[PDB]
């Protein structure tokens, strides 16, 4: 639904990378680059934001 | 890396 | 499978309606998962594993 | 399971235990709860002192085998063939029978556990193995409590000093 | 308190092609006895190669000097002498005792077969130097390269 | 559940610091028997593992679509040439540390990401 | 007749052992009754990194059961200040009551926890002493100086994304003292909490207790506190020729540093330590008899991440000094018989 | 001062004090398995080993067993104060460590 706040295997915090990997992709720089960029070492993060699907912006589309 | 030179 | 079932919560009034919270898509998928979109709907979660022998509580199926 | 892949890969002939990782190896099977508990002598003494595994496994026995009653003897066979550890064409010796000495034959003397390797037809649920005789000398109780040890001992072993997988290099 | 003393030479490295890890089964033949050895050796520790010879004791004690042994392993013992010329010891049981096969001869020849733990020896030999062992026998097996 | 049909109860929920910790400092939030395969054959769960890590390694996202690997191009010679062009080895083992005695463990352990289904079937309902 | 005292070697189909030969009676002379001046001679610890959230010192010559157990403490015993209970006053928000107060539970404050206490059991009210109170408050209106236009920020948007700025601190008691205006504050100020639709709401207050990583996760210190032993490289022949660069290749890229001694090319094991366990060299067939790749016996590497709420090497010290408590409460409670 | 959180002794069969068995209580392989590696270092202990009892509890097991003349309550004893000796010491050369690289990267 909505981004996880810490990494479930490592409790990095991942909540505050969202919006800044959601920039870096709009600029042109691939996952790896992106995901590079904000600090994400270990795959265990990476896979974190690389298969988030943020549906909370589907579920904010019904009437109030 | 290397610790401290 | 628990996973997410549909967008218009509110309005249902089913009998049992069971939710994953924080769905993911799976990094390794066949390339018709992608074909009908069924990342509208994700089912499951990515998870480190290791297959190793190490607890004693793991055997005959138990994870 | 792996309480057979533990206690078939402890009980092989090259594995060395130093004092500490045979302690807290015996103590972790037994949990014992009364009464000191009976250790070995080293099997080699001299360049360093160290244990054979095949050790812990019978100081683990005399522990559980009840006080006033006596250790055990027991013959017979493995399930693991003695062909499976040919790596290299067999040559042929004179005088040597291969199978007089050979981890295929189980031979437990006085409760100490002197050749072979303890795979499934000990401790599982093959007839005339460890723990069958365990039942018939010793009684019922005896044998659950050969099993629930051993289990526990096999457990400490891979979850401390070893570790069990299965990748794609042993299928390869 | 020794029980068999001689010097030996490793001919075979390992015949029968089973291979473990860090064991090595050295087939020997003695010196001036014509006597033979088939010894498993944990080579991680003590290297052996061929054509080596090895001065090779059994004994029951390592004091030399007559006082038995208590059966309990002392890391802190302050009788220090006990056979220490030796660079690998073992300590084991023998555990099988066996005239040799052949009837109608004298054939007054015996395998003695001691287990170290997991490893394994056989002595075989005339039985007029072989008396000292006995089946469930605990002892200590010195060995020192040359 | 797995997608390959291994599905189990979860028996424990193991402290984060007993869990045999990795060389790069991770550590599994999932532990898997290895004795489902040999009786099983669901040799399309070791390939998932590699795919999904080199996936989650290399920021891509791999396609399991049957009959795409054959003889000749295998699916385990591809998914370790992704995985020795990270770093990592070629059979996706990674190993690991014991977590309760603090030792490398003799054995190099096979650990990778996986996809995990839940199942509607608690123990709260029956 | 050959000792090896220091390195855990290794081939590939399994490593040789899992000792260390440095007890008591571990040897002919070897023997050990822990000399504590031998320890306090052989010990050394040196730092490598120290960014803000990161230490990579070495702590070479210890065991690995002290290592080990000072990595567990740092995970699960270094005491850290998070969000217990919520009370929610009104929420009209898509993210639900329980979702939220999870989601606020694993957020980390930059109190340190040092200065407070734990709650008794079943003091739910609490004190200055052992609580942290912050409220989020927020709605979302449309903005009035808005186009036609569709970018969520410009229009639809006073509060459109809750964030952590958006948690204020209600100093509880005589708190505001003690602590300066900035000094209690959540660590990060962009962890998105949730998304407001006009018209939507939140409010809520949230009270953050002391706490160990060992009954909740979100009491943990570090995002990682593991180590490594210090990799040992070395070349038993003089690799040359065309083949130094696939021994280079077959390692992570700077432990083989191939020079040129002369016209031919000379591989060299410049930095053991940069070394991945890849053991891709084991996939040679011709130089995995070149070289030895194993361990080194008592040098440690360790790499500790705090996730922000105290700094690393006061991290290590904290675990140390916990190890040091334990050990002296039970030797307290011996002294009590 | 607590009467449960911390030690309780079983002297063996016949209450052989070369023999205890000490449960130490909200405890786990940490403690444990540190301790354990400081009494080993005493040559006048025979046998040392802990165990944890049950998962769902906290609690862990040490046995202790002697030689024949110390009480086994001395080796505990000891071991818990060389091991809070090596943390001591521990503690110093870390902090001396930190102190020296930041001084050496602050004036560079
Ligand atoms: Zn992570």
């Amino acid at each position: 639904m909505i981004i996880p706040v810490r990494c479930f295997t490592c409790g990095k915090i991942v909540g505050n990378k969202w919006e800044a990997y959601l920039g870096l992709l709009q600029a042109e720089y691939t996952e790896g680059d992106a995901l590079d960029a904000l600090g994400l070492k270990r795959y265990c993060c990476r896979r974190m934001l690389l298969a988030h699907v943020d549906l909370i912006e589907k579920l904010l589309n019904y009437a109030p | 890396g290397n610790p401290p030179v | 499978t628990m996973g997410f079932p549909l967008l218009t919560y509110q309005d249902r009034s089913d009998n049992k309606l069971y939710r994953l919270q924080t769905p993911q898509s799976p990094l390794v998928r066949p390339s018709m998962y992608d074909y009908y979109d069924m990342d509208n709907y994700p089912i499951g979660t990515n998870a480190i594993v290791a297959v190793i022998s190490y607890t004693g509580y793991d055997m005959e199926d138990a994870m | 399971q792996d309480h057979m892949v533990s206690g078939a890969s402890m009980t092989t002939r090259g594995c060395f235990f130093t004092r500490e990782h045979y302690m807290e190896l015996v103590y972790r099977g037994l949990t014992d709860k009364v009464g000191r508990v009976k250790l070995l002598s080293p099997s080699i003494l001299k360049p360093f002192p160290l244990w054979t595994g095949k050790q812990v496994v019978s100081t683990l026995l005399i522990n559980i085998i009840p006080e006033d009653h006596i250790p055990l003897n027991l013959s017979g066979k493995a399930k693991i063939t003695g062909k499976a550890w040919v790596k290299e064409t067999p040559r042929s010796v004179p005088g040597f029978n291969p199978d007089s000495m050979c981890e295929s034959q189980v031979i437990i003397r006085e409760g100490e556990l002197l050749c072979g390797v303890l795979d499934k037809a000990h401790y599982g649920s093959s007839a005339y193995g460890l723990v069958h005789c365990c039942y018939e000398i010793y009684g019922g109780e005896t044998s659950g409590k050969v099993l629930t040890c051993l289990a526990r001992l096999f457990t400490a072993y891979l979850q401390l000093y070893r570790g069990f997988t299965l990748g794609v290099e042993d299928i390869l | 308190g020794i029980l068999f003393e001689d010097i030996f030479d490793v001919k075979d490295i390992d015949p029968e092609g089973k291979k473990f890890d860090r064991v090595s089964r050295l087939h020997c033949e003695s010196e001036s006895f014509k006597m033979d050895l088939i010894l498993d050796v944990n080579i991680q520790i003590y290297p052996v190669d061929l054509g080596d010879k090895f001065r090779l004791v059994i004994a029951s004690t390592l004091y030399e000097d007559g006082t038995l042994d208590d059966g309990e392993y002392n890391p802190t013992d302050d009788r220090p002498s006990r056979a220490d010329q030796f660079e690998y010891v073992m300590y084991g049981k023998v555990y099988r005792i066996e005239g040799d096969e052949t009837s109608t001869e004298a054939a007054t020849r015996l395998s003695a077969y001691v287990s170290y733990g997991g490893l394994l020896m056989r002595l075989q030999g005339d039985a007029n130097n072989l008396h000292g062992f006995e089946v469930d026998s605990r002892v200590y097996l010195l060995m020192k390269k040359l | 559940a797995s997608r390959h049909g291994q599905k189990g109860i979860l028996s424990r929920l193991w402290p984060a610091e007993d869990m045999p910790f990795t060389e790069s400092g991770m550590v599994p939030d999932i532990l898997f028997n290895p004795h489902g395969f040999p009786s099983r054959m669901t040799i399309g769960m070791l390939i998932e593992s590699m795919a999904g890590k080199s996936a989650a390694l290399h920021g891509l996202c791999h396609d399991a679509t049957p009959f795409i690997f054959s003889e000749e191009n295998s699916a385990l010679e591809y998914f370790g040439e992704m995985l020795k062009a990270a770093g990592y080895n070629f059979y996706g083992t990674e190993r690991l540390y014991s977590g309760i005695s603090g030792l490398e463990l003799e054995a190099d352990i096979f650990i990778g990401v996986v996809y995990y289904q839940r199942l509607r079937h608690m123990v709260s309902d029956k | 007749v050959e000792e090896m005292r220091s390195r855990v070697v290794l081939g590939e189909f399994g490593v040789r052992n899992v000792h260390t030969t440095d007890f008591p009676g571990n040897y002919s002379g070897y023997d050990d009754a822990w000399d504590q001046d031998r320890f306090e001679k052989n010990f050394r610890v040196d730092v490598v990194h120290m960014d803000e959230n990161s230490l990579e010192f070495d702590m070479v010559g210890i065991d690995a059961a002290i290592a080990n157990a000072f990595r567990r403490i740092l995970l699960a015993e270094v005491p850290t200040m998070a969000v217990e209970k919520v009370l929610v006053y009104n929420n009209t928000s898509i993210v639900q009551d329980e979702i939220l107060a999870h989601r606020l539970g694993l957020i980390p404050i930059h109190a340190d926890p040092r200065l407070f206490e734990y709650r008794n059991q079943g003091d739910e009210e609490g004190t200055e002493i052992d609580t942290l109170q912050f409220r989020l408050q927020v709605r979302c209106t449309r903005n009035p100086h808005a186009a036609k236009d569709s970018s969520d920020p410009n229009e639809l948007y006073v509060n459109h994304k809750v964030y952590t700025r958006h948690m204020t601190w209600i100093p509880l008691g005589n708190q505001a003292d003690l602590f300066p205006e900035g000094t209690i504050r959540p660590v990060h100020d962009d962890i998105l909490i949730a998304q407001l639709r006009p018209g939507q709401e939140i409010d809520l207050l949230m009270h953050c207790v002391k706490g160990i990583g060992k009954d909740h996760a979100k009491f943990s210190p570090v995002a990682t506190a593991s180590y490594r032993l210090l990799p040992d490289i070395t070349l038993l022949e003089p690799v040359e020729g065309e083949a130094a660069e696939e021994l280079s290749r077959c390692f992570s890229p700077g432990v083989i540093e191939v020079q040129e001694v002369q016209g031919k090319k000379v591989a060299r094991v410049a930095n053991p330590r940069l070394d991945t366990f890849s053991r891709e060299i084991f996939r040679n067939e011709k130089l995995k008899k070149v070289v030895r790749l194993a361990r080194v016996r008592d040098h440690y590497i360790f790499s500790v991440e705090s996730t922000g709420v105290l700094p690393p090497d006061v991290l290590v010290s904290e675990a140390i000094k916990v190890l040091m408590g334990k050990c002296r409460r039970f030797l307290d409670e011996l002294d009590a018989v | 001062g607590e009467r449960k959180t911390a030690l309780e002794m079983v002297q063996a069969a016949g209450t052989d004090r070369h023999c205890v068995t000490f449960v130490l209580h909200e405890e786990d392989h940490t403690l444990g398995n540190s301790l354990r590696y400081m009494i080993m270092k005493n040559p006048e202990v025979e046998f040392c080993g802990y165990t944890t009892t049950h998962p769902s509890e906290s609690k862990i097991n040490l046995r202790i067993q002697t030689r024949g003349t110390l009480p086994a309550v001395e080796p505990f004893q000891r071991g818990l104060n060389e091991l809070m000796n090596v943390c001591q010491h521990v503690l110093d050369k870390f902090e001396a460590s930190i102190k020296d690289y930041k001084d050496q990267k602050a004036s560079r």
